[PDB]
């Protein structure tokens, strides 16, 4: 059993192609030590973050608050943890997260899937088909995010320059 | 199986959706662990309690009772000037009314001893009220929602006076945005 | 006035205080000017300061060491200084004491008893704690209705 | 419903983009298949309704109110109290500088205290009233084809609500209701 | 000698577009101000 | 979380650090807010 995404290493064992975005990628085998869920979790977690965050840093650099001084989105961590927004977005997060304790442990007992809050508001995932497509899309849009805003935060700390800007 | 409040997470056991205002939040799972019987006393007396502060936060800034200790329109001040001797007087009586309310069974481990007593039901309908099934039950659901909303306005209302140090309605017509 | 003189018109107390910010100012003197050492020292003048000043209108009396004395004999004047603070000790500890029998009982009815002392059941225990707020009517009606004291028949003894 | 199957119904889609969800049965007026977000699954069908039919209304006085005061038809005496001004928002402060937009709301909400919301609640407890029925039919107009009314009402007032808010932030804007 | 007293809370305030700069206002000025 | 694991942190000397720290917070922080108090004040 070869792994689909690298033919060479051998397919991790935990890892059978149920979840989304499964190719058998996993040579340090994390897998192997620790629970699959709780890392999907902790992956979807982070990929929301990411993505959310690329995001951000286009719509700041396009547009801020008229309340707001006119910053770059990297600049704009320094000047609220003084400001005391900052504050507000790590207490609400974490006003969340306590929540997101309670939704992990009962993961880890079995009563929810990893990744999934049931957060439909506008019902885009009522029909299977399109759930799938969907599931595997979110997971390589966040992927593909978490490469991304790595990216971008360290181009602005090389070149002191947003990426809207740099790219031309 | 799931909760109606929080979607994600299982329905608490322990709320079977009896009690009015049931909707499935307990996240921390409380009930598991202490007798919804006693957490639905402890509800209803926190929000009434809070009704009740609400009110006297905005009634006595507009009418105050007669005198100079009675006179402040800030509520916290209020606290510090009025009599000192007649707030220990309500001390003493809202202990009192504990005790014959509670008919001297105001511990966890004789608070529900009679089958009777039933979770927020001091013996207290001086009108009689509640005598009509048909409305009891959209009462008791009124009761909840308002002791949680008025829960969480005095709980604001306190901590917003802490910082704009004036009055919620002086401070709602004369807003000034918090500096440091 | 008891025995010796109120601790807000002493010249020892003055001294001492005067002794104690004049260390802090000293200690201070080599730090500049708002740094860190600077402001801590600052900080514990004024609390110096805070803690004479208050010390002398608490109507405590002072001897001639320039010490606050206290006066715990029962005086109603001197309350606060022996009498109020162990009221409230009395109460603390009666409360202990009153939840912590209550669940010696809780445990000595049970399936077993020893589990339930090194592994506690923590919902009953805080029940208990709860309960202790009322503890000095509720050890009375334990002892007038005959279930604290135990009779003499019913307690073991060592041989004489 | 009037012209069902063709104008509105089950099988009635006015924007064929997105699919006509199947929580819209056709059993309600204006039900034309538009619910691309699938607010019908959980929503009370009968609240919107009514919710509806109300804004539309009112979307309806509003833009002939702003077309009249655009065009500077003013009633008697109004003018010289008011003023002589054309813009929408100046109008709209003036009036309430003067007193005429709080004794609007006053009325408003009387009567939606005293007809609004009860007969909403009754609607809600399965009265069996019509959204947006209260029987304010003096002229009998509707007699002949209340169904026929009611779809174009529907029609008119969603248009209405559309036209009004583009009304305001073309004002916004340019200065003119228009935009021209 | 010793009445009720009634101190009316608004004054000359207005929610919108008064003397008194009230959270309405606040929140229009923040969102027409300019940085 | 794990019935077992809740045992533990019910386990006597878990609940006796856990009762005796937040009880040394409580007197660390009432000291703090209200410092060199040698008396009820009367
Ligand atoms: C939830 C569901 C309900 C939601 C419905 C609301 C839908 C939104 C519609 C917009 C309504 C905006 C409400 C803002 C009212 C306001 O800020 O309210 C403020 C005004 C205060 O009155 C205004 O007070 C003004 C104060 O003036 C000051 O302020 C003015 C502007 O504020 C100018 O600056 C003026 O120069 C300055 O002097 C004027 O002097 C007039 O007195 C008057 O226009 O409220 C009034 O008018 C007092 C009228 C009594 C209120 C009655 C409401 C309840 C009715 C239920 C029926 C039972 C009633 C019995
Ligand atoms: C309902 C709950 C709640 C409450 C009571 C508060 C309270 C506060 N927040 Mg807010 N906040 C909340 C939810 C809440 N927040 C949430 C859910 C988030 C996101 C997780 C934030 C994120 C946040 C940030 C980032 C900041 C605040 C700030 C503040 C302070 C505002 C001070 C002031 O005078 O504002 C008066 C408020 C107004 C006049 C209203 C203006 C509203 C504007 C115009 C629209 C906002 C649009 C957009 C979301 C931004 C105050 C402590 C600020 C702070 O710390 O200031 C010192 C601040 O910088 N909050
Ligand atoms: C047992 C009987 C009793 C007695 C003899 C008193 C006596 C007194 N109370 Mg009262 N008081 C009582 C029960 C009693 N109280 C109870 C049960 C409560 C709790 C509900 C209070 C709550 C209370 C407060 C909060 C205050 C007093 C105050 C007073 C003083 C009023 C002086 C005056 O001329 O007021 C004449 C005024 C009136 C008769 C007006 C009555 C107003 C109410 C709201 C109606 C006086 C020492 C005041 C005080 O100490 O002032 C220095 C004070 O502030 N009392
Ligand atoms: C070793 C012997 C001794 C003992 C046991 C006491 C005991 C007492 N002295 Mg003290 N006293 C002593 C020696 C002693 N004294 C000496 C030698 C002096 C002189 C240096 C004093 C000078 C002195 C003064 C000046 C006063 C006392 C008072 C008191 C009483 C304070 C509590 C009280 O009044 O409760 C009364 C309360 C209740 C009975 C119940 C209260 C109920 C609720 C909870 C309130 C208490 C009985 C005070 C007092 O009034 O004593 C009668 C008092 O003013 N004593
Ligand atoms: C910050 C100050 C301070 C501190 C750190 C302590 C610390 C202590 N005190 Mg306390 N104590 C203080 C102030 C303080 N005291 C003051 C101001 C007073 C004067 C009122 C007392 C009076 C006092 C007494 C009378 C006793 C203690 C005891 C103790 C020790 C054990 C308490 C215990 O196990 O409670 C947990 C509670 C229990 C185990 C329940 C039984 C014991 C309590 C104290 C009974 C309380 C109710 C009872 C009806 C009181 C009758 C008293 C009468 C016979 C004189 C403990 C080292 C006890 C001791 O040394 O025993 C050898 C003790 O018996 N203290
Ligand atoms: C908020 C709007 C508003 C305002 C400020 C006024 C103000 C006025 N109107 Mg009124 N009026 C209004 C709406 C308003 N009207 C409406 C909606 C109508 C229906 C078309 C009328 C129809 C009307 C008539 C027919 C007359 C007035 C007249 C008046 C004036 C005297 C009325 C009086 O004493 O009371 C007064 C300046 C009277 C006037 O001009 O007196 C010489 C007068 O004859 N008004
Ligand atoms: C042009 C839009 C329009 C249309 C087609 C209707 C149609 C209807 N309305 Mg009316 N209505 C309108 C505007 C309209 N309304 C507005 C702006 C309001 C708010 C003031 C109301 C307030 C209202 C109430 C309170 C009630 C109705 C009701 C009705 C129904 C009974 C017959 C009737 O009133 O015919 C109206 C015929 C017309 C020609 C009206 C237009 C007149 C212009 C100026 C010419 C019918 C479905 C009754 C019902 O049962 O509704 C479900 C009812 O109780 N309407
Ligand atoms: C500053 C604020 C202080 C002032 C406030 C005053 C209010 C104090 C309230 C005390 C209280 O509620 O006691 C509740 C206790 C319950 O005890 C319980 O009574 C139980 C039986 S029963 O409740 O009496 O039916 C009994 O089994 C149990 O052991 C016992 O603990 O009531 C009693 O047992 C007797 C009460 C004493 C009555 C005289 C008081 C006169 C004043
Ligand atoms: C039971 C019973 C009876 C009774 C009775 C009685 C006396 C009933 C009394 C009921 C009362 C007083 C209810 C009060 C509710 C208050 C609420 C919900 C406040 C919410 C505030 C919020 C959300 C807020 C806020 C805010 C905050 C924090 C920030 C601010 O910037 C803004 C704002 C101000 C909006 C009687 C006696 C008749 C007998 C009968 O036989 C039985
Ligand atoms: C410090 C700091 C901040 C911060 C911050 C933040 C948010 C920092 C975030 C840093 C991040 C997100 C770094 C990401 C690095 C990702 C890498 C190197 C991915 C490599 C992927 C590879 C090689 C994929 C390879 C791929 C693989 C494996 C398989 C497919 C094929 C192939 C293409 C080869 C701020 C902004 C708040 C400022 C504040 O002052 C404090
Ligand atoms: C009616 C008969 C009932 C008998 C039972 C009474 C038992 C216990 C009574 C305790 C004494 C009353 O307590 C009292 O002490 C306070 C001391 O600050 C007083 O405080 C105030 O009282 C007066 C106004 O009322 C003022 O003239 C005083 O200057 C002021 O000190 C209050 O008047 C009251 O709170």
């Amino acid at each position: 059993d070869f792994s689909a995404a690298v033919p060479f290493l051998k397919r991790p064992s935990n890892l059978d192609g149920t979840l989304a975005g499964d190719v058998g990628f996993d040579p340090l085998g994390f897998s192997d030590v620790f629970d699959l869920r709780v890392l999907r979790e902790a992956e979807l977690k982070h990929g929301r973050f990411a993505m959310l965050a690329v995001l951000g840093f286009l719509v700041q650099e396009v547009y801020t608050f008229p309340f707001f001084p006119k910053m770059a989105p990297v600049d704009a961590h320094d000047y609220f943890v003084t400001q005391g927004g900052g504050s507000q977005i790590i207490f609400w997060i974490s006003f969340v997260e306590i929540f997101g304790v309670v939704a992990l442990f009962e993961l880890i007992q079995g009563k929810r899937d990893a990744g999934d809050f049931a957060f439909d508001p506008l019902g885009l995932g009522k029909d299977e088909a399109t759930l799938a497509r969907y599931k595997v899309a979110e997971i390589k849009h966040a992927r593909l995010a978490m490469i991304a805003i790595g990216g971008f935060i360290h181009q602005f700390w090389v070149t002191k320059q947003t990426v809207l800007e740099q790219l031309g | 199986e799931k909760s109606a409040s929080v979607p994600f997470l299982s329905k608490p056991e322990k709320l079977d959706g009896s009690m009015a205002g049931d909707v499935g939040f307990d996240p921390l799972g409380i009930s598991y662990f202490i007798d919804v019987k006693w957490l639905r006393e402890a509800e209803l007396k926190h929000g009434r309690i809070c009704m009740l502060a609400t009110a006297g936060i905005l009634v006595q800034e507009v009418i105050h009772l007669p005198g100079p200790a009675f006179s402040s329109k800030f509520a916290l001040d209020a606290w510090s000037t009025a009599p000192r001797g007649g707030m220990v007087q309500i001390l003493i009586a809202i202990g009192l009314i504990e005790m014959v309310s509670n008919r001297f069974a105001i511990t966890a481990t004789d608070m529900f001893a009679n089958p009777n007593r039933k979770p927020g039901d001091l013996g207290f309908d001086p009108l009689s009220l509640g005598a009509n099934p048909a409305t009891r039950a959209k009462y008791e659901l009124s009761e909840v929602i308002h002791g949680r909303a008025a829960m969480m306005g005095l709980s604001g209302m306190i901590h917003q006076m802490i910082v704009s140090k004036q009055p919620v309605i002086d401070q709602l017509l004369n807003f000034k945005p918090v500096d440091a | 006035v008891a025995g010796l003189t109120p601790c807000k018109d002493s010249k020892d107390f003055q001294r001492r205080l005067d002794g104690s910010v004049k260390k802090l100012k000293t200690r201070l003197a080599k730090y500049e000017k708002g740094t860190p050492p600077a402001l801590a020292l600052e900080k514990q003048i004024e609390r110096t300061q805070a803690r004479f000043e208050r010390y002398g209108k608490a109507g405590l009396l002072c001897g001639t060491d320039g010490l606050p004395h206290l006066i715990t004999d029962g005086r109603w004047s001197h309350s606060g200084e022996f009498v109020i603070p162990g009221l409230f000790f009395l109460y603390i500890a009666g409360w202990i004491g009153w939840v912590g029998r209550s669940y010696v009982l809780f445990a000595r009815e049970s399936d077993k008893p020893t589990e339930k002392e090194i592994i506690l059941d923590v919902p009953a225990a805080l029940s208990f704690v709860s309960t202790g707020f009322i503890w000095p009517v509720s050890a009375f009606k334990e002892f007038t209705s005959g279930n604290l004291i135990a009779d003499e028949s019913e307690i073991t003894v060592s041989p004489r | 419903l009037y012209k069902e199957g063709s104008l509105q119904g089950k099988g009635v889609n006015c924007i064929p983009i997105f699919k006509r969800p199947d929580s819209l049965k056709g059993d309600a007026v204006g039900d034309m298949g538009f619910d691309p977000f699938g607010f019908s699954s959980w929503v009370d069908m009968n609240y919107v309704r009514e919710a509806e039919i109300k804004h539309g209304r009112i979307a309806m006085l509003a833009f002939a109110g702003i077309v009249v005061e655009v065009l500077g038809i003013k009633a008697p005496g109004a003018g010289k109290i008011l003023g002589s001004s054309t813009d929408i928002f100046e109008i709209h402060n003036a009036a309430v500088e003067k007193g005429s937009m709080g004794q609007i709301l006053l009325w408003c909400g009387f009567f939606e205290m005293t007809a609004g919301l009860p007969a909403m609640q009754q609607m809600l407890e399965g009265s069996g009233r019509t959204p947006g029925d209260f029987g304010f039919d003096p002229l009998g107009l509707g007699k002949k084809d209340f169904a026929q009314m009611q779809i174009k009402e529907i029609q008119n007032g969603r248009l209405a609500m559309l036209a009004v808010s583009g009304m305001v932030h073309h004002a916004l804007i340019n200065g003119k209701v228009q935009g021209l | 000698d010793s009445m009720i007293v009634f101190e009316n809370p608004l004054g000359k305030c207005g929610a919108y577009a008064s003397s008194c700069h009230t959270f309405l206002d606040e929140m229009g000025d923040m969102l027409k101000a300019t940085p | 979380m794990d019935s077992n694991f809740l045992k533990y942190l019910s386990t006597a000397p878990v609940l006796l650090t856990v009762w005796l720290s937040f009880t040394a917070g409580l007197v660390i922080e009432a000291n703090r807010f209200f410092p060199d108090m040698l008396y009820f004040p009367m």
